[PDB]
C-alpha cells in the first residue's frame, strides 16, 4: 500500500505570493494522482490531469507538478479566494487512499482591530433562565483574537462555547463569537458588563464596557 | 514464437493463436522457474502432457500484475470486462510473468494501449477494436475529442523505476476446445527404447 | 447545467436498514459511471463503491456486507441501500460521479443519517434585535438563535433566499446541552433597521420544523 504526507500543516503567503504545496509517496506511482480543491464547507474541486495537464475553465495562474514519489502544486499569482485546504487522492487500486496532515493556508493583506460588539439576552432568555452575553469579533485577522469577559469587571470564564470563522474573501479577515450559559438572576443583579479584547491591531489592549441600562 | 515472440499486442488488440495437429510439451512451461504465476482451472498442468485436444488455442497480452488475478470465471476485471470477458465453465490454464526489462522504457513507452469504454461487457472471447469516439451522453461527439467527448482508448506508460506494483507483466492464457471431433494434439511421453 | 439530486436520510439507531438515491440532472446516467462519498466528519473522504455499465459491482472493505447499491436508467437514477449501521457511521455523505475512470466532475451537496443515542427533539427559538440609533455599522449586527434542536444541519434562507450576499452566519455546534443550536446574520442598512423589519426562515429536515421569525425594532424613540 502507498502511504502520503503532504508538506506543510499550514502556510503564509500574501497577495500573488508564490504558494507551493508537496505531497511524498512512500511507493513509486507514475501519474495516478489528483490535486484537489476543496473550501470549507464547500464540494472538492478538479484541479489536474496527470500532473501538468489543465483543466477546463481554470485560470493559469493553478500550476502543478511532480513525479515518482514527490508531488507538488504550485500557485504563480496568489489570489484571495484560495484560501482554502488542499489534499491528494489516488487513482483506482484501493479505496481509502490515506494522506498527511491538515493545512491552513493564510493570506496576508492587512492587519486590522477587532470590532466588538454585544447583545442582550431576550425575554423568553431570561424566562428561560440563560442569558445570552453575545459578543462578536468581526473583522479581525491574524486570528489571534485574546478574548477576556469579567462580568462587573470580575472574570468568570467558565461555561460559554465558542465558535470562530474562517476569513471572509471580501475582508480577508476572521470573525469570533462567544455566548455564556449561566443562570439570569446575577445578570440583573450585575449592572455593568466588560469584555476585553487583545490584537495586533490595537495598540494597547482594549476593553469595552455595556451597562444594564441598554434593554 | 508465443513465449519468446519479442513484441506482444495490447490488451483491447488481444492476438488469437491457433495450435493443432503438433505435440505440447507442457513440461517446458511449467518446469522452467522464469514465470511469475501459473494457474490452471478445472485441469492438471502436470497431467498434460499424456492427454488430446480437440485444438488447443492460446492468447496473449500485456497488463499490469495486479490486474492479472482479476482474470478468473465467476470474476470482473475492470479491463477484463471491457477487454477479454471468460465464460464461468472455461477449462484451461494462466501463466504471466514480468517484463519490466522488455516492455519499460525510461522516458516510458507509450506505444501500448487499451479500451476504456462501453456501455455493457463483452461477451466472452469477443474483442472490440472500433475506434469510433465514445459519447459520454445525449449529444454527439460527431468525431470531435472534448468535453464529454473521449477518444475509445488511451495508453499505457511504463518505466524501470516503477515499483513491483507498477511495473508490467507479460500474460499467455491457454484454452482447450474438446468439440465432437477427433482431437488434433498429442503428447510424446510414451516414447521408449 | 450539471447538478445531482441526492435523497436525504435521517436519524437512524445502530443496525438500521434503508434505502437512498440520487438522481443525475447532467447527463443520462447509463452514459457514465457514479458512485457515492463517505466524509468522516474533519478526516477525509474514501471511495466506497461503484456500478459499471454492464452492471458490474465493486464495493470497499467496509460496505460489503453493509450496503447495496442500484439504478433506474429510466428515471435516471442511482440508489443506494444500507443495512447494519454502526454509530460511528454518522457522516456526511456524497455522491460521485466519473465522466472518466481518473477523476470526479461533479459533487452532490451530500445526505446525513445520524447514528446515536439522543432523539429528535423539537426546537426553541428566542429573538433578539438591537437598538437601530446603536447601529455604529452602516449595517448592523442581528440575532435570532434556534436551540435544543436535534439533529443538525439547517437549511439557510432569509426572506426567500433574496436577501444572501451580505448575509453572515456562524456554524452550529453541539451544545453543552448535547444538542445543537446556531444562529443568523442579515445585512441591511442601518437606516432600515430604524423601521424596516425582516424575517429568518428555517427548514429543519431532521427535526420536520419550520421557524420564521420577524425582526421587530424596540422603538427606541420612545
Ligand atoms: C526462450 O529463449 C530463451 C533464450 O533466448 C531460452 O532460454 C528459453 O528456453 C526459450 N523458451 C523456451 C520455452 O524454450
Amino acid at each position: 500500500a502507498i502511504q502520503l504526507t503532504q508538506s506543510p500543516s499550514s502556510l503564509s503567503a500574501s497577495v500573488g505570493d508564490r504558494v507551493t504545496i508537496t505531497c511524498r509517496a512512500s511507493q513509486g506511482i507514475s501519474t495516478y494522482l489528483a490535486w484537489y480543491q476543496q473550501k470549507p464547507g464547500k464540494a472538492p474541486k478538479l484541479l489536474i490531469y496527470g500532473a501538468s495537464t489543465l483543466q477546463s475553465g481554470v485560470p493559469s495562474r493553478f500550476s502543478g507538478s511532480g513525479s515518482g514519489t514527490d508531488f507538488t502544486l504550485t500557485i504563480s499569482s496568489l489570489q484571495p479566494e484560495d484560501f482554502a485546504a488542499y489534499y491528494c487522492q489516488q487513482v483506482n487500486s484501493y479505496p481509502p487512499i490515506t494522506f498527511g496532515p491538515g493545512t491552513k493556508v493564510d493570506i496576508k493583506r492587512t492587519v486590522a482591530a477587532p470590532s466588538v460588539f454585544i447583545f442582550p439576552p431576550s425575554d423568553e432568555q431570561l424566562k428561560s433562565g440563560t442569558a445570552s452575553v453575545v459578543c462578536l469579533l468581526n473583522n479581525f485577522y491574524p486570528r489571534e483574537a485574546k478574548v477576556q469577559w469579567k462580568v462587573d469587571n470580575a472574570l468568570q470564564s467558565g461555561n460559554s462555547q465558542e465558535s470562530v470563522t474562517e476569513q471572509d474573501s471580501k475582508d480577508s479577515t476572521y470573525s469570533l463569537s462567544s455566548t455564556l450559559t449561566l443562570s439570569k438572576a446575577d445578570y440583573e443583579k450585575h449592572k455593568v458588563y466588560a469584555c476585553e479584547v487583545t490584537h495586533q491591531g490595537l495598540s494597547s489592549p482594549v476593553t469595552k464596557s455595556f451597562n444594564r441600562g441598554e434593554c | 514464437e508465443v513465449f519468446n515472440a519479442t513484441r506482444f499486442a495490447s490488451v483491447y488488440a488481444w492476438n488469437r493463436k491457433r495450435i493443432s495437429n503438433c505435440v505440447a510439451d507442457y513440461s517446458v512451461l511449467y518446469n522452467s522457474a522464469s514465470f511469475s504465476t501459473f494457474k490452471c482451472y478445472g485441469v492438471s498442468p502436470t497431467k498434460l502432457n499424456d492427454l488430446c485436444f480437440t485444438n488447443v488455442y492460446a492468447d496473449s497480452f500485456v497488463i499490469r500484475g495486479d490486474e492479472v488475478r482479476q482474470i478468473a470465471p465467476g470474476q470482473t476485471g475492470k479491463i477484463a470486462d471491457y477487454n477479454y470477458k471468460l465464460p464461468d465453465d472455461f477449462t484451461g490454464c494462466v501463466i504471466a510473468w514480468n517484463s519490466n526489462n522488455l516492455d519499460s522504457k525510461v522516458g516510458g513507452n507509450y506505444n501500448y494501449l487499451y479500451r476504456l469504454f462501453r456501455k455493457s461487457n463483452l461477451k466472452p472471447f469477443e474483442r472490440d477494436i472500433s475506434t469510433e469516439i465514445y459519447q459520454a451522453g445525449s449529444t454527439p461527439c460527431n468525431g470531435v475529442e472534448g468535453f464529454n467527448c473521449y477518444f475509445p482508448l488511451q495508453s499505457y506508460g511504463f518505466q524501470p523505476t516503477n515499483g513491483v506494483g507498477y511495473q508490467p507483466y507479460r500474460v499467455v492464457v491457454l484454452s482447450f476446445e474438446l468439440l465432437h471431433a477427433p482431437a488434433t494434439v498429442c503428447g510424446p511421453k510414451k516414447s521408449t527404447n | 447545467e450539471v447538478q445531482l439530486v441526492e435523497s436525504g436520510g435521517g436519524l437512524i439507531q445502530p443496525g438500521g436498514s434503508l434505502r437512498l438515491s440520487c438522481a443525475a440532472s447532467g447527463i443520462t446516467v447509463s452514459s457514465n459511471y457514479m458512485s457515492w462519498v463517505r466524509q468522516a466528519p474533519g478526516k477525509g473522504l474514501e471511495w466506497v463503491s461503484v456500478i459499471y455499465a454492464g452492471g458490474s459491482t465493486f464495493y470497499a472493505d467496509s460496505v460489503k456486507g453493509r450496503f447495496t447499491i442500484s439504478r433506474d436508467n429510466s428515471k435516471n437514477t442511482l440508489y443506494l441501500q444500507m443495512s447494519s449501521l454502526r454509530v460511528e457511521d454518522t457522516a456526511v455523505y456524497y455522491c460521485a460521479r466519473d465522466l472518466d475512470y481518473y477523476g470526479m466532475d461533479v459533487w452532490g451537496r451530500g445526505t446525513t443519517v445520524t447514528v446515536s443515542s439522543a432523539s429528535t427533539k423539537g426546537p426553541s427559538v428566542f429573538p433578539l434585535a438591537p437598538s437601530s440609533k446603536s447601529t455604529s455599522g452602516g449595517t448592523a449586527a442581528l440575532g435570532c438563535l434556534v436551540k435544543d434542536y436535534f439533529p443538525e444541519p439547517v437549511t439557510v434562507s432569509w426572506n426567500s433566499g433574496a436577501l444572501t450576499s451580505g448575509v453572515h452566519t456562524f456554524p452550529a455546534v453541539l451544545q453543552s446541552s448535547g444538542l445543537y443550536s446556531l444562529s443568523s446574520v442579515v445585512t441591511v442598512p442601518s437606516s432600515s433597521l430604524g423601521t424596516q423589519t425582516y424575517i429568518c426562515n428555517v427548514n429543519h429536515k431532521p427535526s420536520n420544523t419550520k421557524v420564521d421569525k420577524r425582526v421587530e425594532p424596540k422603538s427606541c424613540d420612545k
